[PDB]
């Protein structure tokens, strides 16, 4: 059985460098060779307590494009946990008799976590936990950096926008800072800075970053330009002077970038990135978010099979 | 000085804690005799806190538990009135149960759950891990229940 | 050896009682030395507890409060090591700022005001009577925070 | 001074059986000889936080009656305690410093109590505070009862309805008890059962009162009919079975009446009382709202002039 | 026909130190002896659009202690404006021709000037008009500062809150700005700031002022410690970072403070001051309050009668 055959997918924390390259090995391999009957007769859980269009849509397409079934909700409200007032623990406890997977994102963080202690032998894939961790995005992330840098050592890596509720940077650091080299530049409001454990991490490991409060400032030296969106819906009222993008790029302000640096965004994106933008060599969110498909399939396939041989 | 034939002796309590132990460890709940000492001078600390509890025994975590509230407490096992084993509270891997989460967006919140933190000592300060959200705070943030 | 040298001893408290007075009154929230006998043999009582102040008094009234946990305890003046003043609780005319009115619609929740309430000794128990409220419960029912 | 001046007017049970003699005698000579100007240059305060229709209109009536001028409301919604946060408390404070009498009611029980502590020299008069007292109410309802009686003292009384959360039952059961050989007759759902801080002190005054399922059961020896209102509002949604009245008298349950029998109810009623009972010579509760006129000015007068009714 | 009779009332930015001071004098003949008649057939209208307790309770008291009538609204929701689309403009139009002075508060600053406009000969009392101007508020302010302090000029005064939104410190500045010596500190967090056109005017006549983190700072030298409540009702949500009171006077942070100190407030408090200070003698915000009556008695004797307090 390989690595992570029947493990839990909760944070990039608990997984290792190997762990990462072996996912984004599997999904070059499924992109080049599609294996449609690889999930057959296997029922997979969608659960969504929290809005979303690229990761339920690309999980679930995964899926099918592996052949396995899907089930599920796309908001609780017609639960019986939105109803009649059940908690996360029974709801987990029973679905969990009823797939082979659960993929799941809830509002408040640890949900992930605390669904894996009543799933029994049902592996759990975290799509998101509150504000806290997103490791199938950075799983896609890693996979766009690697095939469009060739690297995912040695690289200069920008990350604007909401750092403190942004669970897509908190997961992209972290696996990034399990790769050598990796050099980071924080452009962020400082009500929603790059939270301190993550920080402590990196210096913990003898990475490189700093803060900044522009993106000119750093323009001509990055390899990969991550922007986020300012995540309203977790934001105190005490921080409701951040909603608004504080950093807004545009076709213009990619004058002096590196030829290979590509723009990505976990979107959605409201305004901090113009449209202008959209069709300069650097935009790559798009691209990005197709490689949902290739990545998801990667780990669904790795979690659900004892062995791959492709 | 007190004495007790069997029991444990918690010295070293700082000031203004004792009581506290005393509550969020229900350690009046037993019917063993009990002697406390509140504001009691003390040689080298200034003043601190002193509880005795006969025929009563604390867990080697507890006592770890212990070292968050008071870090230069001291446990002494008695047996047949005497001190047959002397501790000291180190820092443990983990707290369970007892701490409650600092951050409201915690499902540890709403569902049947016992709390968990990591404990690591950071540059001054303790620092607590939570299980669930993996947020860290300081020792003194989390302890506010 | 244990006597203090000036304060107030109460003594003959009920078990599981002087721990209560303690949370009650928060007779600890003080910087004087306190010494605390929980489950302690008497004889006439069985076991009781016992809590010692130093350099602290209570006037008649603040020994009445006592009257509705500790009805046969005896509070005892001490100065210059000696008992100068022996009383004992009986029932006040009312309890304020400790309790809390069970009437989720009392005007005493919201304001800032003290709580207080009559007693009157109805029958197998004693009867609270909110000053604001006008409507009375049993001791037993009537919380406190 | 009367024993009333510059007193306040909280609870029946503050009250002796003299005081209210007192106010009823003044009652009847205001109404005989009315005085226009015994109190001109009073400024008064009329707070109601809580609905109202008789008591705010006929105290305000008798305020003018008097010669007095009348500042307040009649919703908190535009006060700053209902826009700004402001504490009951400081909201007495500062009204306390303009009028020279405040009359207020108030959904939470207490409230009057409440604003004698922070009102200074300057009396409250409770017009009703939560489910608890509604001392002015009593007055009228005394006055009228005597109007039709010719006597407050060896009579029959008949409660129905609500006698849980009626302020009315609860003041009027304790005015009654102050006079001698009154009997008792409660008639009301288990579930809104007169409480017991009420039957205590009745059977400490060796008073004799008794539960009855239904109005014709009592209605031959009934001297005085009071029929309640449930009080919504005040119910707990675990009491929402008696929100529709177990007790409705009809004229046709008025054959076994004696002829001195008198209907009663605070008002306003829902249908407790049918209209055909409006036109029978048992019916008096607009009598009795107008006695509110009388009863109010008597109060006022008592309260705010030092000398008797010269 | 003295400085102010039928004269509009709306900023004190159009006040001179003898408009001023003529208020005052007024308000002291009047409190050691009333005038009952002074304004006997006169009907004025107490229009306010916007919440209030003190300002319209003290307004409308004062009418009755002059012996006036009054007519209005305490809520624009039942007025034609407010539900069927009217314009503040024609509503005065209509108004004027009823009453004989409006006195009015109102959300948008600069609703006051603007009824002027449609008033003609009715003068307009400017009750508050948004976060602009309070002018009957400074007048009371004036004469509580002097009842406690002596006299108006060369005293030390610190302004505690939201200076920004705060019509109170506005006007009062300005007027406090009118007498000579006056040291200003001005305690408030960066975004609730006194205003621009507040400092310039304060620069203009060589007036010191200066910014302070803290009360302990300055509470040695403040003769006048006036408190004020973040006008959340007035916030943008981008600032609603400081809808929490960021200093809270205790009664143990007087100690350093003068003899003579006062601490005042316009009311109403949310917790800018524990209400252990209101047992100890710096306390002065209830006093302060009553003294709306007199300058309020003071301003209508003023506009509405020609002869000085004969
Ligand atoms: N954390 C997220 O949900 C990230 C970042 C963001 O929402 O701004 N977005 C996504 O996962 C895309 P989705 O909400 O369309 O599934
Ligand atoms: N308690 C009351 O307010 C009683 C009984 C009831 O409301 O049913 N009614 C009144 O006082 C008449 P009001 O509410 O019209 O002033
Ligand atoms: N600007 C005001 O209305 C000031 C300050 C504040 O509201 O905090 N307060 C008053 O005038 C008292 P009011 O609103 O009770 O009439
Ligand atoms: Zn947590
Ligand atoms: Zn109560």
């Amino acid at each position: 059985a390989n690595p992570l055959y029947q493990k839990h997918i909760i944070s990039i924390n608990d997984l290792s460098r190997d762990d990462l390259n072996l996912v984004l090995a599997t999904a070059a391999k499924l992109k080049a060779n599609p294996q449609p009957e690889l999930l057959k007769h296997k029922v997979i859980a969608s659960c969504f307590f929290e809005a979303s269009t690229r990761t339920r849509l690309s999980f679930e397409t995964s899926m099918h494009r592996l052949g396995a079934s899907v089930v599920g909700f796309s908001d609780s409200a017609n639960t019986s946990l939105g109803k009649k007032g059940e908690t996360l623990a029974d709801t987990i406890s029973v679905i969990s008799t009823y797939v082979d997977a659960i993929v799941m994102r809830h509002p408040q963080e640890g949900a992930a976590r605390l669904a894996t202690e009543f799933s029994g032998n049902v592996p759990v894939l975290n799509a998101g936990d509150g504000s806290n961790q997103h490791p199938t995005q950075t799983l896609l992330d890693l996979f766009t950096i690697q095939e469009t840098q060739g690297r995912l050592d040695n690289l200069h890596v920008a990350m604007v926008g909401d750092l403190k509720y942004g669970r897509t940077v908190h997961s992209l650091t972290q696996a990034l800072a399990k790769f050598d080299g990796n050099r980071f530049y924080f452009i962020a409001p400082d009500a929603l800075a790059m939270p301190q454990y993550i920080l402590d991490m990196l210096d913990e490991k003898g990475i490189a970053w700093s803060l900044h409060s522009s993106i000119e400032e750093v323009m001509a030296e990055v390899d990969i330009l991550y922007m986020t969106r300012v995540q309203k819906e977790r934001l105190d009222p005490s921080e409701y002077a951040n909603v608004k993008a504080q950093f807004v790029l545009r076709a213009s302000d990619l004058h002096n970038a590196k030829a290979n640096m590509k723009v990505l965004h976990p979107l959605p994106r409201v305004d901090e990135i113009a449209t202008d933008v959209d069709k300069t060599p650097h935009a790559w969110y798009f691209q990005q978010a197709g490689n949902g498909i290739f990545a998801r399939q990667a780990l669904l396939a790795l979690v659900l099979n004892r062995d791959l041989v492709l | 000085v007190e004495a007790i034939k069997r029991g444990t002796v918690i010295d070293h309590i700082p000031a203004q804690i004792g009581f506290k132990l005393l509550s969020l460890f229900k350690l009046t709940e037993t019917d063993q005799r009990i002697t406390i000492g509140l504001n009691l001078p003390s040689g080298e600390m200034g003043r601190k806190d002193l509880i005795k509890i006969e025929n009563t025994f604390l867990s080697e975590d507890q006592v770890d538990q212990l070292a968050l509230y008071a870090p230069q407490a001291t446990v002494n096992r008695i047996d047949n009135y005497e001190v047959v084993g002397k501790s000291r509270p180190s820092l443990p891997e983990r707290i369970d149960n007892v701490l409650v989460c600092p951050n409201s967006n915690c499902i540890s919140h709403a569902e049947p759950v016992s709390s968990s933190f990591a404990v690591r000592k950071r540059a001054n300060d303790i620092a607590l891990k939570c299980k669930y959200c993996e947020k860290e705070f300081s020792h003194n943030v989390v302890l506010a229940n």
